[PDB]
């Protein structure tokens, strides 16, 4: 409560932000694995992604979704990364 | 998605391309390649960027910030104080700690000192701000900044056949 | 008549740390998992303090010996001695002896003064200046509290009430003498009886100009002949440099970037990534911390030393062999 | 006092006290716990025995210097300019 | 002799060899152990 002459030393001080800068800126195809008979899981069928813009949830509403497990990855956050490479196997 | 406007000059929350933080940008004089798109650094930070849109070079450089010290002469004697914002010129800060500035603001080597009075004069350093710089208090009664003395002046009256020899001792 | 040289290092660099901006940067979440830590930056904030007043103490108790400002005569005349390579030089606007600035051109800082302020480092320039660098993440170098222009100014006392005064100044008042004479007081001090000096003045006194013109000479076309003062600035930005380097590591952590763990993910598995990151971050500083510790307490053995040195072989004659110079000793001039 | 202090932190655990620690859960998954308080602890002793070395190094050299003041200005009469007090030195009283 | 002695610890892992580690635990957990191994070795060379 009570201090002596001197110089101390107090909490730092910073310069905050004022707006908000964005200068962002398609639609590939995810028919063959709507088209064809489903193959068995030696012949699983694969496609590879890239520069496109996906769309998970319009696909997937149409099944039936049961289950979903995944390792180094959620599905909260496998529809909120970048596209950088993508590949999704399907089968029976 | 969608995309917003071009700002520049202010230290905002930057999004070019994606990439986002904080950081003023200024005009550059460097060249990037028509295969180059985003720049680093000596140690993995971004120093400048190419707009996606506009294709030029901006760069990037976050907001100042320092530390902040607190002069004050001792609660027993009064209670008023001085704040040195070490590093920053205080004519380009105007946020954290106090939000309230002042007047009676002097600039020197160590960063600016805001509440104290600047005189001509010397006396012995008592509080040491720096960079040959002290502060005081002193008289209606406030604080003083000033530069520091070395000691008196005097000089030796040298000669060619005069010595000086005491006569006591103590 | 010989004259010799001796450096020795008397201070480093003042340093200040900001775990808050280090550790975590502009991440609100790393600041309450950090807080979550009991106390680990009290203690690293009170250790740079200490040896950032520490350094000031040094430079003080070597440099600030006599509370006088003694003037050099207008006249220059000396007995034949010529003391015109160490004596200030008005002639130029920094009031530096001709010696002193080649002990400054040899020596190259990261910046002398600072002009910075968080103004200079705009655009382009910031990141390819290893100044702005540094800063920019947390670590700051403070300015000393005696300027250049006052460490010459104590020096410059030294010399003139040596020159005028001889030792009596450094034990109560100055009284003048001869400077003829009182190079006879030290032949006899040495035990060579005082009419030699009468007998040879002429020879000794073009024995010491030539002895100072050689220095002069040689302390230029030399490989280094200042090492001792190049490495601590060395040992410093090296230092830095690496603390700055270590946060690219990522310590086992799936990423190096705080804002691809916290988002991303989810908090159950992003705290384990997050810790890991902090605790490596931390133990870095403390090694830093450990590391600069050391390092003052050798450079304030130096500073005792050099005290030492400045209060026995400039302000008297020092009996003690080997100790000012080899040989039989005379005197010794300070220079910075 | 830092020291102490540093007894009230759980380093990232759920909890800073030992037994709640080994109660409301699995021992294996305890252990992990356990560990990062270990881990914490011995970490604090040892920057504790560090900083104690340093200042023990510190004291050494300021009682040597004592010791050499005590040998020479007391037992004796020197020369040293500034060694033994500021003028001609005399004489020496030691004081506890 | 405390350096070469120090090299016989778990360090709060499952084993002290590296090939028993690498023989039956999936690398998804022998990372961890592995991580608390090597930040103990490296504990012990910082304070040597
Ligand atoms: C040397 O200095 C001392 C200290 O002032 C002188 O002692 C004083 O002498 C006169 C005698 O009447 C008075 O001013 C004081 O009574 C003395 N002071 C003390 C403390 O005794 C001394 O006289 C001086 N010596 C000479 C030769 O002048
Ligand atoms: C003292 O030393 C200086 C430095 O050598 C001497 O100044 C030189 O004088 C000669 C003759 O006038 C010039 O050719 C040189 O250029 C001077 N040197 C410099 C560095 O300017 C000086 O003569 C010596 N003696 C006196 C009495 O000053
Ligand atoms: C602070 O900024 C102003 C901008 O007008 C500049 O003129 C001044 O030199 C700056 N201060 C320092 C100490 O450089
Ligand atoms: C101090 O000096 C400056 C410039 O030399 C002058 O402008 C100012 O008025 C002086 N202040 C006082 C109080 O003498
Ligand atoms: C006295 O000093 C001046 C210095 O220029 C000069 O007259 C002479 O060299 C000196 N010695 C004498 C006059 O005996």
């Amino acid at each position: 409560f009570t201090v002596e002459k001197g110089i101390y030393q107090t909490s730092n001080f910073r310069v905050q932000p004022t707006e908000s800068i964005v200068r962002f800126p398609v639609e590939c195809d995810f028919s063959p694995l709507l088209s064809g008979t489903p193959p068995q899981v030696y012949n699983f069928k694969r496609l590879v992604f890239t520069n496109c813009n996906y769309n998970l949830t319009k696909l997937l509403s149409l099944f039936s979704v049961n289950d979903f497990t995944c390792s180094q990855i959620s599905p909260a956050a496998i529809a909120s990364n970048c596209y950088s490479s993508l590949i999704l196997d399907y089968f029976s | 998605k969608k995309s917003t406007n071009l700002v520049k000059n202010k230290c905002v929350n930057f999004n070019f391309n994606g990439l986002k933080g904080t950081g003023v940008l200024t005009e550059s004089n460097k060249k990037f390649l028509p295969f180059q798109q985003f720049g680093r650094d000596i140690a993995d930070t971004t120093d400048a960027v190419r707009d996606p849109q506009t294709l030029e070079i901006l760069d990037i450089t976050p907001c100042s910030f320092g530390g902040v010290s607190v002069i004050t002469p001792g609660t027993n004697t009064s209670n008023q104080v001085a704040v040195l914002y070490q590093g920053v010129n205080c004519t380009e800060v105007p946020t954290w700690r106090v939000y309230s500035t002042g007047s009676n603001v002097f600039q020197t080597r160590a960063g600016c000192l805001i509440g104290a009075e600047y005189v001509n004069n010397s006396y012995e350093c008592d509080i040491p701000i720096g960079a040959g710089i002290c502060a005081s208090y002193q008289t209606s009664q406030s604080i003083i900044a000033y530069t520091m003395s070395l000691g008196a002046e005097n000089s030796v009256a040298y000669s060619n056949n005069s010595i000086a020899i005491p006569t006591n001792f103590t | 008549i010989s004259v010799t040289t001796e450096i020795l290092p008397v201070s480093m660099t003042k340093t200040s740390v900001d775990c808050t901006m280090y550790i975590c940067g502009d991440s609100t979440e790393c600041s309450n998992l950090l807080l979550q830590y009991g106390s680990f930056c009290t203690q690293l904030k009170r250790a740079l303090t200490g040896i950032a007043v520490e350094q000031d103490k040094n430079t003080q108790e070597v440099f600030a010996q006599v509370k006088q400002i003694y003037k050099t005569p207008p006249i220059k005349y000396f007995g034949g001695f010529n003391f015109s390579q160490i004596l200030p030089d008005p002639s130029k606007p920094s009031k530096r002896s001709p010696i002193e600035d080649l002990l400054f051109n040899k020596v190259t800082l990261a910046d002398a003064g600072f002009i910075k302020q968080y103004g200079d480092c705009l655009g382009d320039i910031a990141a390819r200046d290893l100044i702005c660098a540094q800063k920019f993440k947390g670590l700051t170098v403070l300015p000393p509290l005696l300027t250049d222009e006052m460490i010459a100014q104590y020096t410059s006392a030294l010399l003139a009430g040596t020159i005028t005064s001889g030792w009596t100044f450094g034990a109560g008042p100055a009284l003048q003498i001869p400077f003829p004479m009182q190079m006879a007081y030290r032949f006899n001090g040495i035990g060579v009886t005082q009419n030699v000096l009468y007998e040879n003045q002429k020879l000794i006194a073009n024995q010491f100009n030539s002895a100072i013109g050689k220095i002069q000479d040689s302390l230029s076309s030399t490989p280094s002949a200042l090492g001792k003062l190049q490495d601590v600035v060395n040992h410093n930005a090296q230092a830095l440099n690496t603390l700055v380097k270590q946060l690219s590591s990522k310590f086992g952590a799936i990423s190096s970037v705080l804002n691809d763990i916290f988002s991303r993910l989810d908090p159950p598995e992003a705290e384990v990534q997050i810790d890991r990151l902090i605790t490596g971050r931390l133990q870095s500083l403390q090694t830093y911390v450990t590391q600069q510790l050391i390092r003052a307490a050798e450079i304030r053995a130096s500073a005792n030393l050099a005290a030492t040195k400045m209060s026995e072989c400039v302000l008297g004659q020092s009996k003690r062999v080997d100790f000012c110079g080899k040989g039989y000793h005379l005197m010794s001039f300070p220079q910075s």
